[PDB]
């Protein structure tokens, strides 16, 4: 048709090109994050760099505020890479998910469950 | 009396090898306010009979005065020890009083225990009755009194009345009554009876908001009616999970 790449509808080969374009948009930010897992610890390292976008890095920009790492709860953390507005939106969604889980179930969500709930939201 | 204002909590009476053991805490509550902490809730009618009450203190005092004057008249007319009224006689009197007041719908807000010795063949205490001097307060052995010669009777607000080997009022009628229906046995010694009563009173102190651990024990025996020295029951909690600090429980959820 004329919109198989504009909308999230299948292309004749069975692809969803908008998802690939969103992945390319994430890749274009030129922000790198690395997560490692130890025996009893897990570490996430990221760049204190501004995702490449229409605006550039100014001399008067506060570089301590630049961060791609967030607390979802006191005991769960994340690193988000992509369009900064989308990253903030996802962080808020994850925080609200964790808080709703805590209130509803009387205990704190774990990272696996939080990630799976976020992906269930993304599927929509 | 339209209802209870100042009230006393449960009473427990049981039979044991030497007579009657009756216990009550010395507390009268004006609602949730423990206003009076040294109240007497067991009264001596004569040398072989005691009365315990749970409910309105004013109605209990009215009944106590009635029984005191009944005993005085009995003593005035007495010629031999056999003429003294028995616990059964006093129980019948109190039951009739309660029945008539029920018929008038002017009840006494009380549950009454009338306990004592239903016999004159174990002592000569009623040969010469002293009302204003207690010679007991010179120690001879107690007499093993037959269970059938003892008497404990219960009267309630509607005039329902009966007798048994042990009687309870108030919340004792649940806690102490369960413990007694399990563990009571005939011809218990004084120490065993006291231990059973102390267990019952401890459970009452833990689970009843209107009780105290300041306990009055009264023994009706061949020596007569003896009031023990009131004592504080030691009541310690039976679990360390109670004492466990709350901050050591998980901070998430309804851990309280």
């Amino acid at each position: 048709s004329m919109y198989d790449r504009h909308l999230t509808i299948f292309s004749p080969d069975g692809n969803l090109y908008q998802i690939e374009y969103a992945i390319k948009a994430v890749k274009n930010t030129n922000i790198t994050s690395v997560g490692v897992k130890g025996e009893n610890c897990a570490v996430i390292i990221s760049q204190k760099k501004m995702a490449t976008q229409y605006i550039s890095q100014d001399k008067l920009l506060d570089y301590n505020n630049i961060t791609n790492i967030y607390n979802i709860t006191d005991e769960i953390g994340c690193s988000m890479v992509g369009m900064p507005g989308d990253c903030l939106s996802m962080v808020y969604k994850a925080r609200s998910e964790a808080s709703e889980f805590l209130y509803s179930n009387g205990y704190n969500v774990n990272a696996e469950t939080l990630c799976r709930n976020i992906c269930d939201k993304i599927q929509v | 009396t339209l209802g209870p204002v100042v009230t006393g909590t449960s009473v427990i009476a049981i039979k044991y090898k030497h007579g009657i053991m009756i216990a009550a805490d010395r507390k009268a509550s004006y609602g949730s306010y423990a206003k009076f902490q040294n109240v007497e809730r067991i009264f001596k009618i004569n040398n072989k009979t005691v009365m315990g009450f749970s409910g309105e203190l004013a109605d209990a005092q009215y009944l106590h005065e009635l029984l005191t004057r009944k005993n005085i008249n009995n003593l005035s007319e007495k010629k031999r020890k056999e003429d003294m009224y028995t616990p059964q006689h006093y129980h019948s009197y109190v039951s009739r009083v309660f029945y008539v007041r029920k018929n008038r719908i002017d009840p006494l807000f009380n549950n009454i225990i009338i306990a004592g010795i239903n016999s004159q063949k174990y002592d000569n205490n009623d040969d010469n009755v002293l009302l204003y001097t207690n010679k007991n307060n010179n120690n001879e052995e107690y007499k093993e009194i037959h269970k059938d010669d003892l008497y404990i009777g219960f009267v309630d607000m509607h005039g329902t009345n009966f007798c048994d080997d042990y009687i309870t009022t108030g919340y004792a009628r649940y806690f102490a009554l369960t413990l007694l229906r399990d563990h009571y046995k005939d011809n218990m010694t004084e120490e065993e009876a006291r231990i059973l009563i102390n267990e019952c009173l401890r459970i009452l102190y833990f689970r009843d908001a209107t009780s105290s651990n300041f306990i009055q024990i009264v023994k009706v025996t061949s020596k007569g009616v003896e009031y023990e020295e009131p004592y504080i029951l030691p009541c310690v909690l039976n679990s360390a999970d109670y004492v466990y600090p709350s901050t050591l429980l998980p901070p998430a959820g309804c851990m309280w």
